[PDB]
């Protein structure tokens, strides 16, 4: 059965700490990859391995390193993070079928590298209300949600109706926007709109809510500011329906 | 092993036709085409190995150029679920097993018409009690462009396209918001 698996998804953490990314898969593949892509470029191999005991460096720069004592596992480690590590790493195995090297991809670790660790701020969330001019005009009624403020850019963003996920009627913003562009290390800020009937939001027993899942700093992190620590969290906001 | 992916983005509405382009200066022994929709791992569409071979899957049509250094892949008649990034990748046999190497993609994003557009702007009021406030413009049609803010404290969001999938419905919308106090909706999304 199964795939092949990647965690974390997301990872902030301070300059200078050795960081492990984990990469598994149960197909029993042989050969498995390391591929890196930082913001302006294409994937590109960092580590291959043709089996367990075989580690090759497919760029000879990389100061990262991989073990192979399993089939079924191939870590990569950096012992000392840098900014220069911040990037996209994704984990790969194959196998020939049909004369082919056919690979199969993780869904990769987001990998954000801080020199200054109070440069990270969670969201705030606000849900703003349908206009009853879109209401009476239109017979439907369009929520929208702000998450403001925060860094890295390592957010996912929900919808929830009477206590349950929702998908239909709902757009988020692809890529997030700078709240201070001149600022290379700028502040993000995300909107998603959910769009219902009038009446559905019209009913007073009917509640919404904008959840933020941030993903910051961990427990064991040094923090010395007057401000709460930026830690790995939800923030939400909620919106009953009103007649009105 | 310089890998050239043509054009960087392509945004198109469904039902259109569209190639997109792979091209290398070294001849590859095999190309293959991937898929990466955001946050998740490419996913192979496709190997070719043969100058000149035509692989068709449904409504893709992959070809291999003559000389091996170049391919294409065609889409007919666009869908809204085939927007993700086109990723092209060969390998030189010449160089090491398992050795691909990846273009930087072509992002195709593929657009729902719009039925009966009603475009307007509307003020939304904050949930709890503030002086915020956003615009949301909506219910625009397709070739509506949706202007970049430029000025410094104001946010204007891209297009976004939502269904409301039960009443066979689908919606543009762009939000703009400002701290203050200069910022008017009415001002918000002039051309």
């Amino acid at each position: 059965e199964a795939d092949i698996y990647q965690t974390p998804r997301y990872l902030v953490i301070g300059t200078g700490k050795k960081i492990t990314l984990e990469c598994s898969q149960t197909m029993g593949h042989d050969k498995m990859y390391w591929y890196q892509q930082d913001p302006g470029m294409e994937l590109h191999l960092i580590h291959y391995s043709y089996g367990v005991n075989s580690t090759e460096k497919g760029d000879l720069s990389s100061e990262s390193t991989v073990s192979r004592i399993r089939t079924e596992h191939f870590p990569l480690t950096l012992e000392s993070a840098r900014p220069s590590h911040t990037s996209q790493y994704l984990c790969a195995s194959s196998e020939f079928r049909d004369g082919n090297e056919k690979l199969f991809f993780g869904s990769g670790t987001q990998l954000s590298v801080l020199e200054d660790l109070n440069k990270v701020f969670p969201p705030e969330v606000a849900v703003f209300e349908p206009s009853e001019a879109e209401i009476s005009h239109t017979q439907k009624a369009t929520l929208v949600c702000l998450a403001t403020g925060f860094y890295p850019d390592h957010v996912e963003l929900s919808w929830w109706v009477n206590g349950k996920e929702v998908h239909s009627g709902v757009c988020t913003d692809p890529q997030p926007l700078k709240e201070q562009p001149a600022l290379n290390d700028s502040r993000y800020a995300l909107s998603s709109r959910l769009r219902v009937s009038a009446t559905f939001w019209q009913d007073p027993r009917n509640h919404f809510r904008c959840q933020v899942q941030f993903y910051g700093l961990s427990e064991n992190d040094e923090w010395t500011q007057d401000r709460a620590k930026p830690v790995t969290q939800i923030v939400s906001a909620e919106a009953w329906g009103r007649a009105d | 092993n310089q890998v050239e992916q043509s054009p960087q983005f392509l945004s198109i509405q469904e039902g259109e036709n569209l190639t997109v382009y792979c091209n290398s200066s070294s001849v590859f022994s095999s190309l293959q085409w991937y898929r990466q929709e955001p946050g998740e791992g490419p996913v192979l569409l496709v190997t070719v190995v043969t100058g000149g071979e035509v692989k068709k899957l449904k409504r893709l049509t992959f070809q291999f150029g003559d000389a091996r250094k170049d391919s294409s892949l065609h889409i007919t008649a666009a869908q809204p679920g085939d927007t993700g990034l086109y990723l092209c990748a060969g390998a030189d046999r010449g160089s090491t097993l398992g050795r691909l190497y990846f273009g930087r993609g072509t992002q195709l994003t593929v657009w729902p018409d719009i039925q009966n557009p009603d475009p307007a702007v509307y003020q939304l009021r904050d949930s709890k009690s503030s002086d915020k406030s956003v615009c949301l413009f909506t219910d625009f049609d397709s070739q509506t462009n949706v202007s970049q803010s430029k000025d410094s404290d104001v946010y204007i969001t891209d297009k976004c396209v939502l269904d409301m999938r039960s009443m066979d419905f689908k919606s543009n919308s762009a939000v703009a918001w400002s701290n203050k106090s200069d910022f008017a909706c009415a001002n918000a999304f002039n051309n």
